[PDB]
């Protein structure tokens, strides 16, 4: 009953686009957890993914960095991107990612520090799963990170290390998938 | 130092 502290300490936001904000306004931090108990207490208290509207989307980043490009330990970074299929429960791939994350069940402490957060993005075209890591070079942990997110999310299909760059000069609507890294 | 927590003790305090 004592609550089980979390290597991070971790916070929760949901963007909901509306006319007339700009794409940082459109975020709201609804929870900052540090312990397993509230961690689990958030997903249960907040909209699940197999239930949320298309285009309403959950960032889980560690306290400190924004979940947005522009922050300091976002700027250099990339994510691996994670295409949903069809066949695949959205709840499950949130929760085992989560889990990943919050219970920094990586091999290396290297590992973990290269983690700012991850991404649900909900869109009738194809869903998308990301981690946001802090560099974009990081060759061996980035490969080693992706290989772990696959193991625990069970994927089949090959996912994508795209560097913040990439990310920006993305065209909405582009149909082109690619990486500076794929396994 | 890391603190590590695997599924199966997280799902454990979940359920
Ligand atoms: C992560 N991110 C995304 N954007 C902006 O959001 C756009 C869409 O990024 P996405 O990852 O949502 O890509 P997707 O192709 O899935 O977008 P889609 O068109 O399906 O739209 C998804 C939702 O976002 C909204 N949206 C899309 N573009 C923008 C935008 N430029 N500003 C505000 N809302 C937007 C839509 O209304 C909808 O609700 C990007 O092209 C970029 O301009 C960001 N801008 C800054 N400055 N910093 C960021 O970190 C950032």
């Amino acid at each position: 009953e004592f609550p089980h502290p979390l290597q991070d300490s971790w916070s929760y936001y949901l963007f909901q686009f509306r006319k007339a904000l700009d794409w940082d306004e459109c975020l709201e931090k609804v929870a900052t957890f540090s312990t397993i108990e509230d961690f689990w207490s958030v997903l249960t208290h907040t909209v699940r993914p197999r239930e949320i509207t298309y285009g309403k989307d959950l960032y889980m980043f560690k306290s400190d960095i924004m979940p947005k490009w522009e922050d300091p330990k976002n700027e250099n970074g990339g994510r691996w991107l994670i295409n949903v299929t069809a066949r695949q429960d959205v709840d499950f791939l949130w929760d085992e990612l989560l889990m990943l994350l919050i219970g920094s069940d990586w091999d290396t402490d290297e590992e973990d520090r290269q983690i700012c957060g991850a991404v649900f993005q909900p869109r009738s075209r194809g869903s998308k799963l990301s981690v946001w890591l802090t560099s974009d070079n990081e060759e061996e942990t980035i490969l080693s990170i992706g290989r772990r997110i696959k193991e625990r999310l069970e994927l089949e299909d090959t996912i994508y290390f795209q560097p913040v760059s990439d990310q920006r000069s993305q065209t909405r609507g582009s149909d082109i998938c690619t990486g500076k890294y794929e396994i | 130092g890391r603190i590590i927590y695997d599924r199966k003790f997280l799902m454990e305090c979940r359920n």
